[PDB]
């Protein structure tokens, strides 16, 4: 569903 | 456009964070099933490196208890990373976060269904991190999870990690190696 990049991108 | 109502990004599975300080000492901290709720939880809690000796964190799929005797754990085992005492500063927090990301990100392709959860042991003798899988005889799943996990953590090419069944830990020889 999510790549590693996407998980980190969603840390706000 | 920044919306008035921001919609979070749902994870493939709902996850539960546990804390250990035997079955009396277990405590469920929080559950989450979005990426943003994961980060809110991670941001707020203490780092593994800051915990007292003999404490654990565990992250497991919703409905699986972080113990050998659970139905999803009974027949299973763990890929074990052992840290030396010096590595608590350099590697512990870094390895634990990356382990959490492997779990919530479903990073093991088809074989992420075999993953039950993960545990970090904070100890004076040396810290330990492990990914727990559901079936020690699922050789293809255990093998794939191990290789990817080891390479995601960035562990030296020289060193080897081992997979122990929970059965052999309860009575420990390695059932697999990568
Ligand atoms: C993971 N453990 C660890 N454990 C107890 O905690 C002790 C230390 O285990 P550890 O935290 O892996 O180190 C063991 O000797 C064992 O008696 C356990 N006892 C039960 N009943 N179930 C479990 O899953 C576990
Ligand atoms: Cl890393």
């Amino acid at each position: 569903r999510y790549s590693r990049l996407q998980l980190l991108l969603l840390f706000r | 456009a920044n919306p008035e109502h921001y919609i979070k990004h749902p994870l493939q599975n709902r996850w539960a964070l546990w804390f250990f300080k035997w079955q009396a000492n277990l405590r469920l901290i929080s559950k989450f099933d979005t990426v943003e709720d994961f980060w809110a939880l991670y941001n707020h809690i203490q780092l593994s490196s800051n915990l007292m000796p003999g404490c654990d964190y565990s992250l497991f799929k919703d409905g699986i208890e972080p113990m050998w005797e659970d139905e999803k754990n009974k027949r299973g085992g763990r890929w074990l990373i052992t840290l030396n005492k010096q590595q608590r500063r350099s590697d512990l927090d870094r390895f634990w976060l990356e382990t959490l990301l492997c779990l919530i990100g479903e990073s093991f392709d088809d074989y992420s269904d075999d993953v039950c959860g993960a545990v970090v042991n904070v100890r004076a003798k040396g810290d330990k991190i492990a990914i727990w899988t559901t079936e020690c005889e699922n050789r293809e799943a255990v093998t794939h999870i191990g290789r990817v996990y080891k390479e995601r953590l960035g562990l030296p090419p020289k060193i080897v990690i081992g997979y122990q069944s929970h059965a052999d830990t309860a009575t420990t020889k390695n059932r697999f190696v990568v």
